[PDB]
RNA sequence: ACGAGACUCUGGCAUGCUAACUAGUUACGCGACCAACUUCUUAGAGGGACAAGUGGCGUUCAGCCACCCGAGAUUGAGCAAUAACAGGUCUGUGAUGCCCUUAGAUGUCCGGGGCUGCACGCGCGCUACACUGACUGGCUCAGCGUGUGCCUACCCUACGCCGGCAGGCGCGGGUAACCCGUUGAACCCCAUUCGUGAUGGGGAUCGGGGAUUGCAAUUAUUCCCCAUGAACGAGGAAUUCCCAGUAAGUGCGGGUCAUAAGCUUGCGUUGAUUAAGUCCCUGCCCUUUGUACACACCGCCCGU
């Protein structure tokens, strides 16, 4: 995948994902909870991505909000 | 000149000829607690505090 | 890291008189075939290095630039760098020097004017010879 | 409007200003371009000098700002 | 081994005052080691407000429509000679780098009058964060201009933000174009 | 009872579910010690968000503001009430009512002047200000979509002649998640760089190298290089559009078509200063009021 955003942050978030799961189907979940808890609250962004998207270009204009010049 | 802490306890709303200021009501914490009104500019929070450099500039309203 | 060169006040190189105020060697626009990616080319063809210091640069790589374009058809390096090429009167790319020559011959025009052309005209009056368009936008030329 | 400094390298005048740098609180190309008033070029090309005599390692290498330092 | 950044730690830098943590807050998941943390500060007001004041000061930079947004430069500009100037400082720059900005700042910005006139301005104020972050702003286009076609660029200014950034002094030039205009309005009291 | 909402489509979320020989893989696996009951992509019967929880304002009603939590907390569009207008369309339609010209039928035939002028008569358009603009070609990038017989003779494209690549000719694949193509002369970046701004930084024409092959193109089709230097760094009066993945930059695809776009309709990519307000200008709506207006203020109307 190409994007540093996307790609980067992702690394951590693979990172915290794959602890999670690893620590909770191998160990317990106590120290689950504890290393994770460590890691997400570090930073937030982890879980979450920006649901912002390039939205349709719409009705008699160059772009989605934008409209062609009007004249009198 | 003191600084003095204040809270915000109602915002009243915008003035001008298309709207350029904000009116608060900002009441002290340590001053025998008054309630003073003033305008303000700027994301004034709901009930933030306010600070008061001065406790003579009023808002002339209407 | 030193070199023993010294700071000249005066350098001359083509004859011409501009105002020297910058640094050198792509400020070359006093030289009419040098520069860019031929330039490049050639110095990388030389095996020369950036391992000097800079702001102090001499003009010998320039002088033996324009010693190769001087018989540049020996080693059959890719010949679409010379400026005029395919003209009539010869079939070769010939020397040519000096400046208030070479800006008159880039517009070629005395048989297209003998020919008793449109295209002496439309290249004469400062206005298009192609055809860009004139009236609202296309105003650059006079000004 | 560039100024005039001398730049030629003689017997004598070479020797007096490659020993100035030392003699700031704040060295840096940065200072130098802004004070000194000539080229940060020639202050990179300084402390490159300075690395080649061995008493500094180099790290990172920029076209503005170059990371040479010591641990010693 | 919660300090933060590398170099800095959060266990030694206190107030013992809980009313003061309005320029610096590094108390929770906000704590940033570096501030290319993303993120959309015009989807709602108050939001730039709740911005971290060291983001809004690199990303403010954002200006002119070619060099508009780009998180790759502020955080290339705060990285690049940051981590030359750590290792070359040794000292703490803390003096200046609070004692100029982050205490040059106005206390009193103006509002318009009635209905017309354009002679006079009526004088009032913000919580201070509004009010700094203009003087910041204006900052941005003093600094700018300070390197705008002139001498001392971009991503060599370090000392000059950490001085924008950190707390409390006054030495500032933008802000004291608005303590001018501050006293000019002021005469309105 | 309509309209509004609901609704439909569309985005945004699954240590979940249904499974793919075109994405994706485990120690009796090689071409290498000197046949995972399906999850990234695709798309389905479902789930998820309700101002739901908390705090504060509210005849403690409707609701509003803020805050955790959360993928997401007024979230793109489509559809859209009788009366309306002598609005446009008879040149979209043996959809359709007849007063009525001409033979120079508003039929054909690579056939054929203009409009591709320049004292502008107007309107929509083609364009970024510096270490940010662009080159090192030194790491896996995007689509949204299109693509070949009723008519029909016209499709999208994978190597070499080789000057330096589309390409004049041989060549296969794809009626398509199978081929183009993990989108074949593109990031915005960068050891060609600006030391304080007319230089290397972004192009005033306009000339050659082989031109995709369209009789014509010039009286509209068809590449980058020599660095030849253009008020070379926020703009009469008047103003148009716009509030977050707005604007703007930027390319790409569909329609038109012969791969004909400076147009339009969509699509991604970089990415956003300002504002969470007002009724001042232009208007609109839910009232009260005045009227000598009702063709309704472009009204009506007085005066030698």
């Amino acid at each position: 995948g190409g994007g540093h955003v996307a790609q980067i942050y992702a690394i951590r978030q693979s990172i915290s994902k794959a602890l999670v799961a690893y620590y909770q189907k191998y160990v317990d979940e106590a120290s689950k909870k504890e290393i994770k808890d460590i890691l997400i609250q570090y930073d937030r962004t982890l879980l979450v991505a920006d649901p912002r998207r390039c939205e349709s270009k719409k009705f008699g204009g160059p772009g989605a909000r934008a409209r062609y010049q009007k004249s009198y | 000149q003191p600084i003095k802490l204040a809270r915000v306890t109602k915002v009243l709303g915008r003035t001008g000829s298309q709207g350029q200021c904000t009116q608060v009501r900002v009441e002290f914490m340590d001053d025998t607690s008054r309630s003073i009104i003033r305008n303000v500019k700027g994301p004034v929070r709901e009930g933030d505090v306010l600070t008061l450099l001065e406790s003579e500039r009023e808002a002339r309203r209407l | 890291l030193v070199i023993p060169e010294k700071f000249q006040h005066i350098l001359r190189v083509l004859n011409t008189n501009i105002d020297g105020r910058r640094k050198i060697a792509f400020a070359i626009t006093a030289i009419k075939g040098v520069g860019r990616r031929y330039a490049h080319v050639v110095l990388r063809k030389a095996d020369i290095d950036l391992t000097k210091r800079a702001g102090e640069l001499t003009e010998d790589e320039v002088e033996r630039v324009i010693t190769i374009m001087q018989n540049p058809r020996q080693y059959k390096i890719p010949d679409w760098f010379l400026n005029r090429q395919k003209d009539v009167k010869d079939g070769k790319y010939s020397q040519v020097l000096a400046n208030g020559l070479d800006n008159k011959l880039r517009e070629d025009l005395e048989r297209l004017k003998k020919i008793r052309a449109h295209r002496g005209l439309r290249h004469f009056w400062g206005l298009r010879v192609r055809g860009q368009h004139t009236k609202t936008t296309g105003r650059r030329g006079r000004t | 409007d560039k100024l005039n400094n001398l730049v030629l390298f003689d017997k004598a005048t070479y020797d007096k200003l490659c020993k100035e740098v030392p003699n700031y609180k704040l060295i840096t190309p940065a200072v130098v371009s802004e004070r000194l008033k000539i080229r940060g070029s020639l202050a990179r090309a300084a402390l490159q000098e300075l690395l080649s005599k061995g008493l500094i390692k180099l790290v990172s290498k920029h076209r503005a700002q170059v990371i040479y330092t010591r641990n010693t | 081994d919660i300090k933060l950044f590398g170099k800095w730690s959060t266990d030694d830098v206190q107030i013992n005052d809980i009313s003061l943590q309005d320029y610096i807050a590094v108390k929770e998941k906000y704590a940033k080691y570096l501030p290319h943390s993303a993120g959309r500060y015009a989807a709602k007001r108050f939001r730039k407000a709740q911005c971290p004041i060291v983001e809004r000061l690199t990303n403010s930079m954002m200006m002119h429509g070619r060099n508009n947004g780009k998180k790759l430069m502020t955080v290339r500009i705060v990285k690049h000679a940051f981590e030359i100037i750590h290792l070359l400082t040794g000292e703490n720059p803390l003096q200046v780098l609070v004692n100029a900005i982050i205490n040059s700042g106005p206390r009193e910005d103006s509002t318009r009058i009635g209905r017309a006139g354009t002679v006079r301005r009526q004088a009032v104020d913000v919580s201070p964060l509004r009010r700094v972050n203009q003087a910041i702003w204006l900052l941005c286009t003093g600094a700018r201009e300070a390197a705008f076609r002139n001498i001392k660029t971009i991503a060599e200014c370090l000392a000059d933000e950490l001085i924008n950034a950190a707390k409390g002094s006054s030495n500032s030039y933008a802000i004291k174009k608005k303590d001018e205009l501050e006293r000019v309005a002021k005469s309105n009291r």
